[PDB]
């Protein structure tokens, strides 16, 4: 069976198919990948103004919209690593 | 009722209107459950080229997929 | 069935999973489900890693809707149950 | 049913078969299913002038599949 | 469900559809499904050039049915 | 009846054409597939076709790569056909 | 536990960004099981900002959603 039930109020890192990253936290899950995140940011920006990278708290993706979750290796509460700018933007799923 | 009405266009001149910029207009012969649709005789439009594509003779099956609008009685 | 039973049978295996957004990834295949999303473990991005935006992730949970691709090496699969399933199949879907 | 006995009546008739992408394909309807998968013998290939002849079976996605016409 | 349309059974109603088009129209009936019938119609079509300037962009159909499978969002006028 | 999911299992083992969205194509041995057209194909070929324009002219020219593969699985909402080579 | 959280959402304010761009924010008053909404009192919105209606009452379809902003509470 595939899950996202390991990744459950762990830090996560969420494309959607609009070849959008975000970090968040996944709260909740239904069986079509319906996502329910919370403190999510993004990542293409947090180098130029870090204060802007914050989007918000709590937000509902749709699974339609959503292409992957990865699972991050998060020591405790307010901490992870890396950032990037200088990448040749990703692509959407459409072609 | 939408499917009523469409019924009652059976053996009358209707115009389809996909989701895209294009229109089918002919003979409506019937249609299904999804509303696929079987036109005779038809013209197909593209809207915003200002043209019509071909002109079909016999019957076409036109797939409900794309289908957006109905109109009956076709254009004007 | 075919498909899902396929990607059962290769569970524990070394794959790369290529995906509409030209992003491919190395990895152990974990688990697969009835839509055929896959998660991976000790992922690593192939071709290169110009795709920076994961690096910290190490499992990723992947929408089967946004898989292109899924290379294989010849010697995880027998083509004789292959063509004979699919053969079985096709016959089975529409009778 | 009215579509049912379309698809009847249009086995070995020569057709067009638009894709949604707009590519035109137009040949002899070898086959056809209920979900609109096609195959069809002799198949040109149209979008900006000629793009494919086909020398066997092609095979044609009903979910790809906008519109299937007879030929005359 | 969750909207009925006998509230709306009557008057000009705006309706968004999934490839792009906007219609506007009286609503003369509908299905559970969200097939409708409207009456009166306008179909408007959007261009890179026509956002604000919506009205250039327009087609008069008289009636119609739209159908439910495309429906995106719908609204009073 | 013969279906054109029958017919195209009588090409099982054989040399397939298949286009796919997004100006690629294959060609493989045909391994599988199912009613949705996800396909395995064994050594495979995928051509990627594209577009390089001359900056001063717009004049396109066409150009193209390859990549090879023993074993594929391809999704099959990115297939627009299947033919032989 | 998503849908279940947009029943308990009944009264919030919300951001519905769909499909198309476009930004609706209303108050919502009730969803299905399959998504859909109906929401009170209501902006419409391109992405780049152009403010272009504003309604009572507003139904979405659950299929052209591409995200639900909700408040931090």
């Amino acid at each position: 069976t595939s899950a996202l039930e390991n990744y459950i109020n762990r830090t996560v890192a969420v494309i959607t198919s609009d070849g959008r990253m975000i970090v968040g936290t996944l709260k909740g899950f239904d069986q079509t990948i319906n996502l329910i995140l919370d403190e999510s940011h993004e990542r293409v920006f947090s180098s130029s103004q870090g204060v802007e990278q914050v989007v918000l708290g709590l937000y509902i993706v749709r699974g339609d919209n959503v292409a992957v979750i990865g699972e991050i290796d998060e020591e405790t509460d307010s901490a992870l690593d890396l950032g990037n700018i200088r990448a040749e933007p990703l692509n959407s799923v459409a072609h | 009722l939408p499917l009523e009405l469409v019924d009652k266009c059976i053996g009358s001149r209707i115009h389809i209107v996909m989701k895209s910029d294009k229109e089918i207009v002919g003979t409506l012969l019937g249609f299904d459950d999804f509303v696929n649709m079987v036109l005779e005789d038809v013209t197909e439009f593209e809207i915003t080229p200002e043209g019509r594509r071909i002109t079909k003779l016999d019957q076409i099956l036109l797939n409900g997929n794309n289908i957006t609008m109905l109109v009956p009685g076709g254009e004007g | 069935m075919l498909f899902y039973s396929f990607f059962k049978s290769l569970v524990g295996k070394d794959v790369v999973v290529e995906l509409k957004n030209d992003l491919s990834i190395c990895g152990t295949l974990h688990s697969v489900d009835q839509y055929l999303n896959i998660k991976l473990t000790d992922i690593s991005v192939t071709d290169p890693e110009k795709y920076p935006h994961m690096l910290s992730v190490k499992n990723c949970f992947i929408r089967g809707s946004v898989v292109r691709y899924v290379q294989l090496p010849a010697d995880e699969v027998d083509t004789q149950l292959l063509q004979d399933a699919a053969r079985k199949e096709a016959l089975q879907q529409k009778q | 049913q009215t579509p049912s006995d379309f698809l009847k009546q249009i086995i070995g008739r020569p057709v067009v078969v638009k894709l949604n992408s707009g590519v035109d394909y137009r040949g002899v309807l070898a086959c056809l299913d209920g979900y609109m998968n096609i195959a069809l013998e002799q198949t040109e290939e149209y979008v900006n002038g000629q793009l494919k002849n086909k020398y066997g079976d092609a095979f044609i996605r009903g979910n790809n599949v906008l519109y299937i016409s007879t030929q005359k | 469900s969750i909207l009925d349309l006998s509230k709306y059974i009557d008057k000009t109603i705006r309706v968004k559809f999934q490839g792009g088009r906007e219609a506007s129209g009286i609503l003369k009936g509908f299905d559970p499904l969200l097939n409708l019938v409207l009456d009166g119609t306008i179909e408007y079509m959007r261009d890179p050039d026509d956002q604000y300037k919506l009205t250039e962009d327009t087609r008069q159909l008289g009636l119609v049915v739209c159908r439910g499978t495309s429906v995106v969002l719908i609204c009073p006028q | 009846v013969e279906e054109p999911l029958d017919l195209i299992r009588l090409s099982l083992d054989e040399r397939i054409y298949v286009k796919m969205r997004n100006d690629r194509e294959l060609r493989g041995r045909l391994h599988a597939y199912d009613q949705h057209l996800n396909m395995i194909l064994g050594d495979v070929e995928e051509t990627v076709t594209t577009i390089e324009i001359d900056e001063e002219t717009y004049e396109e020219i066409y150009k193209s790569t390859k990549r090879n593969i023993p074993m594929l699985f391809v999704r099959g909402d990115g297939v627009v056909l299947v033919a032989p080579p | 536990l998503p849908l279940s959280l947009l029943k308990t959402a009944q009264n919030h304010p919300m951001l519905v960004e769909l499909k198309n761009g476009e930004t609706y924010n209303g108050h919502l008053v009730s969803c299905d099981n399959w998504m859909n909404i109906n929401l009170r009192e209501v902006i419409c919105t391109s992405r780049d900002g152009d403010k272009f209606w504003r309604m009572p009452e507003c139904y979405i379809r659950g299929s052209t959603i591409k995200y639900l902003r909700i408040p931090d509470e």
